[PDB]
């Protein structure tokens, strides 16, 4: 059994190879307490990660080891991940492979430091690295297309043909949904509500997955939610405080595809998935307008699809047809994927083995699984 | 074309 | 009633077939209508003084 | 305020 | 010994179908090929399209090598360390389609692509081995 | 701790991503379901309809010694060729491909056919009820024939003697925005939009009104026009084949194959399907029709018959854009 394990900014999964759903989904985050412990003989940890972290957050100062994709701290990555394996999968690495995920245009610097730390502190008996974005559209059954790739960290946009990687038309944008979570939060308090610390950040991450949704047009939606209070909301803090909004719903989520409202020059995905697509081969360009597929939490919204169906619609020619494929399941692909493609017969090939890394070295996986 | 130098 | 100056001139697609299928050759009343109100409405006088080249 | 702080 | 014989040790293992050797420098020439097939038929304007200047130009529409249409997928062939191209044969009416790596150094450029259903990455690696031997050869 | 296959590399890749649901059952158990035609593989049977699968000359021969001649005898064609030598996805291919390929196209056309009308006649009869009733409109509106005499009697009063026409197409109202006065300032649809409000309360107004050409606007009639007249090309070679050709001999079929046994209760009723949307489809051509030659212009011209509602879309939201443009600066 081969372990599939999914590092993401928001989110961590694992899971088993042919499985239909990750067996873990915790938080990715790590916390160590700010204030001092007075009462003696409980053995409270030192750091606190995943739900555990996410149930005592109160009184811990939660961080993340990964922001913007770059991994801006390599001593608290290894510890979710030795979570994982341990606590939440009870499975000894040393008898299983291990699948970890890669992110578009990656520096070359990590890409060994992952591996520097598996072979040696969990000496996993094999390994194989691909990317998060091809694994998207493996889940969805097909092996060319663009992916709609946005989670919590950053968003890309890659357009995948046999499953090979396009590395010059990738596109990178800096809207991700720590940022509209950051964005709620600047918004919301023209209600009169004030959250700013990092425990609180999490509550607004609530909301807005229950409360925000996608409308398809901005300027007729503000004039109805300023003429009506049907679009209204009443949403409960864990405290027992009752809040409502009244047009946050389709502000927040609008800045996805309006960046000005944040103030970044570069503009929304709806025309960054254009932008991508004029980069490809004119005859190839065929294929990828009608397999074009969305991925991540961040496009779980109400709506979304058909709202960028219509905006790239007029930013594509009236000759060309758009088939936007946005599959429920599409919250796991990533994982699902990656068991679909440890589960295979020929993905034996491919492996790096503990021994052929040792004369190998570090370097060996830039070339042998690229 | 040059002379060839040996195989692997 | 034609302007006493020339003005600005538009140009359109003369229709290829008949003017019998076409509507235009329907001499409505509604028409009609709308010869009389412009020459009592006043607004060509205006179209001599704002669109003269 | 209402939701968060005295105010 | 034998520019042909390089070919015969492309195709020993049998992986690929077509291959073949040119000298860049000066006047491009194939100095040995498989006879019949693709890669024996290069000109000079192509090789000078691929060890060009210009990198992003055969991104719009990709490229031809010996007349074959081709897509690009990445390239690296100025780059120290590979010196290595990736290549996508590109076809009409459902044709079978394979994939292509280009390999320069010193003097020559390595050419190889694989039969049907063959990956990249075996292509690839192969290529960039007698390219790393023949730099050591200072050819 | 580190620890026979004809099949090609990279095929065995592409079989375990769609048939992932049903690796703990055997391949007796995959190959009786999928006769089945269920509805819970309707996606895997497109994967095994793609060329790639198809076009494997190297292993049909590889795998032809295997095959069972099941149509006739029903018996391998070989003395021993066990088939439990072969590897999990092996069997599937010549049990599947190689074996039943003489009505293997033939079956997937059935059953490619049979996804695409049980859901797509839905939509088309209400895409060309749109555009019918939108012609209808357009033809049966008094108010966009009353703005455009009054276009036509302001246009000859400026206009020279000699080109004193009285009548023209649709597509001659773009002119207007690119006509400016003195001043740049106000163009020639600015003074309709106050000289129809001063005098003409009757066309205040038209856009709310008229409505359906709007939508009708974003639909393209001769891609519509062609993906109905497709599913009617496929019903008349489905009958042909069901009755005549491939699908006609029960022979070759075998007995745990209700893929005759599908396709027959949908025969009735997919014929009413075709005849209901012939009918449609000869209605809408007929009403786009009558009000095409109403105002000028003919369908010879595949543009003409294409951008017919955009001009008049076009005209629409240029009459929008300056009638507010001209309420934002007076008041
Ligand atoms: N129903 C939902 N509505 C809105 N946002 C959601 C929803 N579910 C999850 N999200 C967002 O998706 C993010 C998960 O990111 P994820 O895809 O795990 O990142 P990665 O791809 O790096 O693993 C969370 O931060 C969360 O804010
Ligand atoms: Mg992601």
């Amino acid at each position: 059994a081969a372990l599939v394990v999914d590092n993401g900014s928001g989110m961590c999964k694992a899971g088993f190879a042919g499985d239909d759903a990750p067996r873990a989904v915790f938080p990715s985050i790590v916390g160590r307490p700010r204030h001092q412990g007075v009462m003696v003989g409980m053995g409270q940890k030192d750091s606190y990660v995943g739900d555990e972290a996410q149930s005592k957050r109160g009184i811990l100062t939660l961080k993340y080891p990964i922001e913007h994709g770059i991994v801006t701290n390599w001593d608290d990555m290894e510890k979710i991940w030795h979570h994982t394996f341990y606590n939440e999968l009870r499975v000894a690495p040393e008898e299983h492979p291990v699948l970890l995920t890669e992110a578009p245009l990656n520096p070359k610097a990590n890409r060994e430091k992952m591996t520097q730390i598996m072979f040696e502190t969990f000496n996993t008996p094999a390994m194989y690295v691909a990317i998060q974005a091809v694994l998207s559209l493996y889940a969805s059954g097909r092996t060319t297309g663009i992916v709609m790739d946005s989670g919590d960290g950053v968003t890309h946009t890659v357009p995948i043909y046999e499953g090979y990687a396009l590395p010059h038309a990738i596109l990178r944008l800096d809207l991700a949904g720590r940022d509209l979570t950051d964005y709620l939060m600047k918004i919301l308090t023209e209600r009169g509500y004030s959250f700013t610390t990092t425990a609180e950040r999490e509550i607004v991450r609530d909301i807005k997955e229950k409360l925000c949704y996608v409308a398809l047009d901005f300027e007729q939606e503000m004039a109805t939610a300023a003429s009506s209070s049907s679009l209204e909301k009443s949403y409960e803090l864990p405290d027992g405080q009752v809040i409502t909004i009244g047009n946050e719903r389709f502000r927040c989520p609008e800045a996805l595809f309006q960046p000005s409202f944040l103030g970044m020059e570069s503009a929304g995905i709806h025309e960054t998935t254009f932008n991508s697509i004029m980069k490809c081969d004119v005859d190839i360009r065929k294929d990828l307008y009608a397999n074009t597929v969305l991925s991540g939490g961040t496009t779980m919204y109400p709506g979304i699809a058909d709202r960028m169906q219509k905006e790239i619609t007029a930013l594509a020619p009236s000759t060309m047809k758009i088939k936007i494929i946005a599959p429920p399941e599409r919250k796991y692909s990533v994982w699902i994927g990656g068991s679909i493609l440890a589960s295979l017969s020929t993905f034996q090939q491919m492996w790096i083995s503990k021994q052929e890394y040792d004369e190998s070295g570090p370097s060996i996986v830039h070339r042998k699984c690229f | 074309p040059p002379p060839p130098p040996p195989l692997p | 009633r034609r302007p006493t100056r020339r003005l600005k001139q538009m140009h359109w697609e003369k229709l290829n077939s008949g003017l019998e299928f076409t509507f235009w050759t329907g001499p409505s009343d509604e028409a009609n209508k709308i010869l009389e109100t412009l020459h009592t409405s006043g607004v060509l006088d205006e179209l001599d003084e704002s669109f003269a080249m | 305020w209402x939701a968060x702080c005295p105010a | 010994a034998g520019w042909n014989a390089y070919i015969d040790n492309l195709m020993a293992d049998g992986t690929c179908q077509d291959a073949a050797i040119v000298g860049y420098k000066d006047s491009p020439c194939v100095w040995a090929a498989v006879p019949g097939k693709t890669f024996v038929n290069i000109t000079p304007a192509e090789v000078g399209v691929l060890v060009g200047k210009d990198r992003s130009s055969f991104y719009v529409n990709g490229l031809t090598l010996g007349g074959q249409k081709c897509m690009v997928i990445r390239d690296s062939l100025l780059q120290d360390g590979e010196f290595s191209m990736d290549l996508r044969t590109k076809s009409t009416g459902g044709a079978p389609t394979f994939n292509v790596t280009v390999t320069k150094t010193d003097k020559t450029l390595v050419l190889l692509m694989g039969k049907e259903g063959v990956h990249g990455g075996l292509i690839n690696k192969k290529c960039y081995e007698m390219a790393s031997h023949l730099r050591r050869s200072q050819y | 701790k580190t620890l026979t296959d004809y099949m090609s590399s990279e095929l065995q890749k592409l079989f375990g991503i769609h048939f992932h649901k049903l690796s703990h059952k055997n391949p007796n158990e995959i190959i009786r379901m999928i006769l089945h035609c269920d509805d819970s593989m309707n996606e895997c049977v497109e994967f095994l309809s793609s060329d790639k699968v198809l076009n494997q000359p190297k292993l049909k021969a590889d795998l032809e010694p295997y095959r069972i001649d099941w149509a006739n005898g029903g018996d391998l064609v070989n003395s021993e060729k066990d088939a439990s030598e072969l590897s999990r996805w092996d069997y599937l291919y010549v049990r599947l491909i190689v074996d039943l390929g003489g009505y293997w196209n033939q079956r997937m056309n059935a059953l490619k056919v049979k996804n695409i009308i049980e859901t797509n006649y839905e939509n088309l009869v209400r895409q060309t009820k749109l555009i019918g009733r939108a012609a209808l409109e357009l033809r049966d509106s008094k108010v966009f024939k009353g703005l455009l005499y009054l276009i036509l009697y302001l246009g000859n009063y400026m206009n020279d003697y000699v080109r004193q026409a009285k009548g023209f197409a649709i597509g001659s109202l773009q002119r207007l925005p690119l006509i400016k006065n003195a001043n740049n300032t106000k163009s020639l649809l600015h003074i309709l939009d106050i000289t129809i409000r001063k005098h003409f309360p009757q066309f205040d107004n038209f856009s709310p009104e008229l409505s359906t050409v709007t939508e009708a606007a974003k639909l393209n009639i001769e891609a519509i026009e062609q993906e109905c007249s497709e599913l009617i090309r496929g019903c008349q070679n489905l009958q042909i084949d069901c009755d005549s050709g491939a699908l006609s001999d029960p022979t070759v079929f075998h007995p745990d194959d209700k893929i005759l046994s599908v396709i027959l209760p949908w025969l009735m009723e997919g014929t009413k399907k075709m005849d209901f949307l012939k009918e449609h489809l000869r209605t809408m051509n007929t009403t786009l029709n009558n009000a095409m030659r109403y105002f000028g212009e003919q369908p010879n011209d595949p543009n003409s018959k294409n951008l017919f509602f955009k001009r008049v879309d076009s005209f629409i939201i240029d009459y929008s854009k300056a009638r507010s443009d001209n309420l934002k600066s007076e008041e």
